[PDB]
């Protein structure tokens, strides 16, 4: 039972950076069911337009992957544990703008408690309770 | 009438997995020196291979779904965990290190790469201290908060010296089923790594498959033969890499400028532990170059392959690894016993729209987390004289970006990460499967 | 010569005529006296065992139906009609050893069973026949 | 490039009543396509993953087919802890409304 | 079907014509690829070897009386009257397996041994009459 | 009994005579049930591994040319002029088998091959026969 | 100590015994080990009374 | 009452990562795990 629990809601100006952290716990040891093996998506809710894909980071080697309207001012890092069954990811948006207001959701892909889902990155089961940033002046 | 005839020895196979022994040139390992991946052990192979074709054989391959590369990358991981547990460990190496700068003959691009550490390390009688310094790069040490340092990997897990005799070569290892079970090789020249193959043959044994660790480049490797070929598990996918295949050389050669001195430093009763003490001359940033005109084309082949799954309006553009730890934001590889994690930016940053050398700066590192084991780590000990590699860089681990919706562009930047990927290079076109030589059949004839 | 399953894809009749050379490479590969503990001896001691284990259920198979040491045996268990029913000359003319396996993989285990009981039936009216 | 497009906005039913709404795409995907159940106030619950896949812990009412580009999720025999919103989901593409189903 | 050793305590008469149940459960059992040195794995490759062995020896045992692939085996050696000597119908109709191992238990060897003598005699006689 | 290798020296037909006795000591040793990791015990191991497959791999060879469970077998392939051609009371009489095979050692292969050919066709002769 | 600047002292188990026990090398099956009887025999050539154990 | 002596709150110094540096910890050992040495000294 994969749990994903978030950071408090932020309110920020134009201009600046939040960076949203993303505690996961339950992942479990043995290779194929670690957190080193388990991308972390970032999935981001505007009110009105539906969901959005930002990015998704790999925490084995941290290979980031951003998408294409977030390049240059989004970054994301990890702080996998020593066990390898639990980890912390955080997502940096340097450049916050008024239309970047909105509800961020991390998520995982680790549907079962006994299967080995690494090879299926994109059955978002454990969504993270959300952190609503809100920008304005 | 019909009666049951059962037939032994048909040339039936099914689909299983097995124990894959090793087998090695004999030639290949210069039988004085000792390997990180056991030759020795493995069992002499036979000078002339025994390839049988097979006609009108159509099988199913999957290189995404092959026990193989998995069975491969354990091997190369206990082989690797085995060469380290005679050596020394480095335990009494975590102390606090009083490091001050090397300024002396330093080009600008290696400023401040280099520290001299001087710390306290036990002697052979534990109640007498010794006064010892080293060189260490920048990437192995980290500042407690002359400044105090530490080593990077001292937090974390347990550093364990490498043996200064154990050698780090990539040996070819041939990869031989056992008794009972057969190998087929798919000879399509244009194989996407998944579906049935034309032409399949039968071997014994694998080819000369060089356990080469690396990353964004694959090093050398085993090419293709028509054209350069893309092959990934589904190229819609952008969280699944990209495996290229390069059909002609690119010749990369790196080198260490530095002529580093090994001196042994006695830090127990019969354990030595080998430090960088003095550079020999002036202070040079280590380097790899590709030829400029033979990357573009080269490129301009990956590309015009790529745009097939895509379509022959996209604009394909390269990019340079954004994120990731050293192992991945950089072209990691093993050049002569010394770890290069090379800044491959000048190699990527281009765009294809429908005698000059690129130099990559190049870092060094000898603290290694190679599989990422939890609490163990390795130092590779220094190289004496001047290092210089010619390796041919045979394929790419690219990777697409990801939700560009209307955009008709296509970023690919390179990362690698997971050796298993850099192995299914070699083992895309290998099989096991398992022989059923017992069938039952119809025939008229009558047991007496 | 064909080499090792070099009939694969040739007519059953072929692989029949050449089903000696895929029982030759069955128990002896290209698998030094001493034994070590290394990953590779490991891996090699494995296969070697998995070789004779697999061999010998394979001639054990054979032996149980009174077919030891013949690569082509003659039975007295008849073909039902839920087994597969096409001609002759198809399956023998027409046919890869591979897709006839495949077609009738399921009813493997009911034609051995009555192979075991044709036999031992067999070797006991033989018994009782030679005993006068 | 998949432009997922989720039809209708709303969908007003009663009790028992079998309900139908579908996501239509751009190009072929496959059967790659999964099923969110989103409750208000609550985060996203997988409902269909890979087209057909029903998951473990919901009962089997909730069935999805569809092929190609266009698929199709259904609700037989709804009840009252099915008013939701849903959407599908084709790797990192999202359908820009998705349809929220109401009580009659 | 009575099972692995189904007709343990039945009469002498069943047990040989149930002889081919005993015989499949000889080689194979329950006993993933890779080898592992945990005592599980070392325990479970000993198993296999120990099996393989035993299956092996007494493959041989009937091989080298002429008997290989031979559930029921006729040989033609007497029965010597040191040996038991207790009547036919009591022994096949009155007796289960067991027992009669117990009260032939001492003996074996020398029975072995003329069964070798004898089968390695007619393999001489049958020879020298064939080459002529 | 003149024990294990005891006709080494003998006449050829001595020890076509005593065959058995060689026969029995090539798959069971002296070679407690639980396996250790200490020298003995992995030199224990290799050991009953390497009697194990080469007692397979010589008995494999002679099932294949359709002599399994024969000590002495008859075939059907012809002595050509390349191999030794000495008369036959010179060999079966004025030779030991160590001296013969010294002699042949060359031609194994050939004659192997000759044998693996002819059991092959004389088991489809005899399958197509029985058909009728 | 003597051996200090050169290799690690391991201290033998007390319980132990260093006393030399015979020790019977065997062949395993398939394999025999010759055994020469003769009773001026230089290392090198032929034995004329050779046994087999 | 009846656990009023049973748990003990030691306190020892450990070495940390680096072995020049030592590091003041303390920890909760039950009284079957700690024997008194002849606050007071436990072992
Ligand atoms: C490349 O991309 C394709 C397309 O996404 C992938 O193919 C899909 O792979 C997934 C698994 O990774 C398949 O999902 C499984 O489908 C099963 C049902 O499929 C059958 O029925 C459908 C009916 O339309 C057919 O289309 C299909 O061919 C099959 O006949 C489910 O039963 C599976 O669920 C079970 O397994 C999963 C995974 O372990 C568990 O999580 C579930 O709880 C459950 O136990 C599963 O949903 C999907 O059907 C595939 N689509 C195809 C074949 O078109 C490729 O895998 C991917 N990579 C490669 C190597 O090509
Ligand atoms: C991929 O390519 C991009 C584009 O080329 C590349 O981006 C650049 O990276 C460099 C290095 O990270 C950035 O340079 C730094 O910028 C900061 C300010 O933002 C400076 O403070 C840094 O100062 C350096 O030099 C000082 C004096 O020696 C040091 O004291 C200090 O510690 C730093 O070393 C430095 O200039 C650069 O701004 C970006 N610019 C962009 C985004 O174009 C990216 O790094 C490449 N990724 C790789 C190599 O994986
Ligand atoms: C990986 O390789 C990349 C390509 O080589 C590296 O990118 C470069 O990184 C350096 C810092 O390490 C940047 O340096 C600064 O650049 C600014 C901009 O000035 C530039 O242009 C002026 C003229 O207009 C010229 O005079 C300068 O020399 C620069 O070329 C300077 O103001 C700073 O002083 C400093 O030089 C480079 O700009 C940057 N290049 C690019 C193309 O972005 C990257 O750092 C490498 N990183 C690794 C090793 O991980
Ligand atoms: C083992 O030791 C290393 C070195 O001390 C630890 O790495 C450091 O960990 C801290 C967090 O505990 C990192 O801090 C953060 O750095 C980012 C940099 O952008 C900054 O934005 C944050 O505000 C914060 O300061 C620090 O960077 C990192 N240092 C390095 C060189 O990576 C590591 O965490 C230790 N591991 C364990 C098991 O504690
Ligand atoms: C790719 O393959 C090439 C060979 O085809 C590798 O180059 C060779 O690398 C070894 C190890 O660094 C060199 O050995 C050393 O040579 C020097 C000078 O002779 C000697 O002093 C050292 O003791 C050692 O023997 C070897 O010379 C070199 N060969 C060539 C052609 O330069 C290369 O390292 C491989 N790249 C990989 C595996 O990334
Ligand atoms: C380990 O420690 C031992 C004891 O300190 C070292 O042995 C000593 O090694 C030196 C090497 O120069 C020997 O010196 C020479 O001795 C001869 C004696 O005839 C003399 O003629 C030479 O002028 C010179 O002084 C010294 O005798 C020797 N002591 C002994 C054997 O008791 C040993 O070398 C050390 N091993 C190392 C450094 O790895
Ligand atoms: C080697 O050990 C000595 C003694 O511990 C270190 O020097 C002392 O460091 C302490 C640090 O608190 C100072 O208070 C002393 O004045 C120093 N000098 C003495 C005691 O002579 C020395 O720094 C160590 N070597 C290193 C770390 O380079
Ligand atoms: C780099 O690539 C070239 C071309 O593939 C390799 O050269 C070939 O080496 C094989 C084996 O010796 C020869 O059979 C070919 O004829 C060679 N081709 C040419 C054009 O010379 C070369 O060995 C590679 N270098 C490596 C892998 O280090
Ligand atoms: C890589 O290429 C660089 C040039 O891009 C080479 O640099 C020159 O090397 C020669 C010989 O050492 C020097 O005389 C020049 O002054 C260097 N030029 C510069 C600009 O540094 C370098 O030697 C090449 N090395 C390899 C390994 O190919
Ligand atoms: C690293 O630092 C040490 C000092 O901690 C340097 O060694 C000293 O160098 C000076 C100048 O050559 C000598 O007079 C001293 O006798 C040296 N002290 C020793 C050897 O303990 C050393 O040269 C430095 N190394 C580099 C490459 O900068
Ligand atoms: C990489 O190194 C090789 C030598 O190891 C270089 O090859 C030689 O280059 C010179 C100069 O162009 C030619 O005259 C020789 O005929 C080449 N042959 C040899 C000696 O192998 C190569 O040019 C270097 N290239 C790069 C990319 O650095
Ligand atoms: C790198 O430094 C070493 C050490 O100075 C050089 O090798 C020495 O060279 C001199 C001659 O200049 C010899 O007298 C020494 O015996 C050499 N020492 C050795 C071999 O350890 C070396 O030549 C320098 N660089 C290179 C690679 O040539
Ligand atoms: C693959 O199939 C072809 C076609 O059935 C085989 O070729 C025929 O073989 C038969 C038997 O030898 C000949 O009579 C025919 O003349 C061949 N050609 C045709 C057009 O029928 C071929 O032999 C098969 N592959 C193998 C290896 O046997
Ligand atoms: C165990 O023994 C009984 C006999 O005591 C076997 O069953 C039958 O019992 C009846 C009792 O009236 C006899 O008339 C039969 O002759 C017995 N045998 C048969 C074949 O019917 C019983 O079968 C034996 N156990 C097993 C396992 O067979
Ligand atoms: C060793 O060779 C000798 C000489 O050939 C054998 O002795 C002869 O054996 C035959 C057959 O038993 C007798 O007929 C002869 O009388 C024996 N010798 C003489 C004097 O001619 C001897 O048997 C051979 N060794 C063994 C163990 O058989
Ligand atoms: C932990 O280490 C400190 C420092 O060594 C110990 O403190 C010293 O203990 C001796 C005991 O004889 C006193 O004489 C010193 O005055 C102490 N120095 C101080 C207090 O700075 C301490 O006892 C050790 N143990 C614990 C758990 O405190
Ligand atoms: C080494 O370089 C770093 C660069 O940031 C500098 O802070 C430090 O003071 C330098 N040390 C010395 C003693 O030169
Ligand atoms: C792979 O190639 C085969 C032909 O060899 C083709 O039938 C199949 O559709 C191809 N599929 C992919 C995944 O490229
Ligand atoms: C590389 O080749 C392409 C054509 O294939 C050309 O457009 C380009 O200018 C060349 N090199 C560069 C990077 O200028
Ligand atoms: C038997 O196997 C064949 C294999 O193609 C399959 O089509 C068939 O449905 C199976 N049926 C039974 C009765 O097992
Ligand atoms: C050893 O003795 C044999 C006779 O037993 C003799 O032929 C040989 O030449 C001798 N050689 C040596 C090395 O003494």
């Amino acid at each position: 039972h994969v749990q994903l629990w978030q950071s408090g809601a932020e309110v920020k100006k134009p201009g600046a950076s939040v960076k949203i952290s993303c505690s996961a716990w339950g992942f479990g040891t043995t290779s194929g069911y670690s957190f080193r093996d388990y991308r972390v998506h970032w999935v981001r809710h505007i009110a009105g337009q539906g969901f959005q894909w930002m990015g998704h980071m790999q925490p084995r080697y941290g290979a980031v992957n951003y998408a294409r309207q977030f390049q240059g001012r989004i970054t994301m890092t990890r702080e996998v544990s020593f066990d390898a069954s639990g980890g912390t990811a955080y997502m940096e948006l340097r450049s916050l703008r008024s239309d970047d207001t909105a509800v961020y959701y991390c998520v995982t892909h680790k549907l079962y408690d006994g299967e080995d889902a690494s090879d299926l990155t994109w059955r978002l089961d454990p969504w993270g309770q959300g952190t609503r940033v809100i920008v304005s002046s | 009438n019909l009666w049951v005839t059962v037939y032994y020895g048909v040339p039936v196979w099914k689909d299983a997995e097995t124990t894959l022994f090793c087998a090695s040139d004999a030639k290949a390992y210069e039988t004085e020196k000792h390997n990180v991946w056991a030759t020795h052990a493995c069992v002499p192979t036979d000078p002339n291979p025994q390839e049988i074709h097979l006609e009108n054989v159509t099988e199913e391959f999957n290189m995404w779904k092959n026990n193989m590369v998995e069975q491969m990358h354990t091997d190369i991981i206990s082989l690797w965990d085995q060469s380290l547990k005679p050596c020394v460990k480095l335990t009494p190496l975590c102390v606090t290190l009083q490091c001050t700068n090397v300024t002396n003959n330093i080009t600008d691009d290696m400023r401040g790469e280099l520290k001299n550490c001087s710390f306290n390390m036990t002697t052979e009688l534990r109640d007498k201290k010794q006064k010892v310094y080293s060189l260490f790069y920048r990437l192995d040490v980290v500042q407690i908060n002359n400044k105090e340092y530490r080593l990077i990997n001292c937090n974390t897990s347990a550093i364990t010296q490498a043996c200064p005799k154990v050698s780090f070569e990539p040996i070819p290892i041939h990869y031989c089923a056992p008794a009972g079970f057969a190998i087929l090789k798919c000879k399509d020249k244009k194989f996407n790594g998944t579906g049935p193959c034309p032409s399949v043959s039968t071997v014994q044994c694998t080819h000369g498959i060089k356990p080469v660790v690396s990353t964004q480049l694959l090093l050398n490797g085993s090419l293709a033969e028509e054209e350069v070929m893309i092959r990934s598990e589904n190229i819609t996918n952008n969280a699944k890499n990209i495996l290229v295949q390069f059909n002609t050389p690119v010749q990369i050669n790196c080198t260490r400028p530095n002529n580093n001195t090994r001196k042994s430093i006695r830090i127990g009763p019969g354990q030595a532990f080998y430090a960088t003490g003095d550079i020999i001359g002036d202070i040079r940033q280590a380097h790899c170059n590709v030829s400029k005109a033979t990357w573009n084309e080269t490129l301009g082949k990956v590309v015009k392959q790529l745009r097939k799954h895509f379509g022959n309006n996209t604009i394909i553009r390269f990019a340079n690894s954004s994120g990731g730890d050293l192992e991945v934001t950089t072209h990691s590889f093993n050049c002569g016993g010394e770890f290069f994690y090379c800044n491959t930016s000048g190699l990527f940053n281009s765009t294809w729209i429908s005698n000059d050398s690129i130099t990559l700066p190049c870092r060094i590192k000898q603290i290694i987390n190679m599989w990422q084991r939890i609490g163990q780590a390795m130092y590779a000990p220094p190289i004496q004289g001047v290092i210089r590699c010619v390796s041919n860089i045979t394929g790419l681990i690219l990777t697409r970006d990801g939700g560009s919706t209307n955009s008709t562009t296509e970023t690919f930047r390179p990362g690698g990460g997971d050796m298993r990927d850099n192995w299914r290079s070699e083992l895309y076109k290998y099989k096991v499967v398992k022989i059923e030589p017992l069938g039952v059949a119809p025939t008229r004839c009558k047991r007496r | 010569f064909l080499g090792f399953l070099g009939a694969a894809g040739s007519t059953m009749g072929a692989a029949s005529m050449t089903l000696t050379v895929q029982a030759r490479n069955l128990l002896s590969g290209i698998v030094q006296h001493l034994l070590k503990l290394t990953v590779w001896g490991i891996k090699q001691l494995q296969a070697r065992v998995l070789a004779v284990e697999r061999y010998l259920r394979d001639q054990q198979l054979l032996g149980i139906w009174g077919c030891s040491g013949k690569l082509i045996c003659c039975t007295n268990v008849p073909w039902n009609s839920s087994w597969s029913n096409r001609n002759l000359s198809e399956i023998w003319d027409n046919m890869t050893w591979l897709q006839w396996d495949k077609e009738i993989s399921n009813y493997t285990q009911i034609i051995y069973g009555l192979l075991e009981e044709s036999q031992n039936q067999q070797e006991k009216n033989e018994q009782d026949l030679l005993a006068l | 490039g998949v432009h997922l497009t989720q039809s209708p906005a709303s969908l007003s039913a009663s009790v028992g009543d079998r309900v139908t709404f579908t996501c239509q795409a751009s190009q072929d995907i496959t059967n790659a396509i999964n099923w969110y159940q989103l409750r208000p106030g609550k985060t996203p619950k997988l409902m269909i993953h890979d087209g057909s896949t029903l998951r473990r812990g919901v009962p089997s009412r909730f069935a999805g087919s569809g092929f190609g580009t266009k698929f199709t999720f259904t609700i037989d025999n709804l009840q009252p802890e099915d008013l939701a919103t849903y959407f599908c989901q084709h790797y990192e593409f999202f359908p820009p409304v998705g349809t929220q189903v109401e009580l009659n």
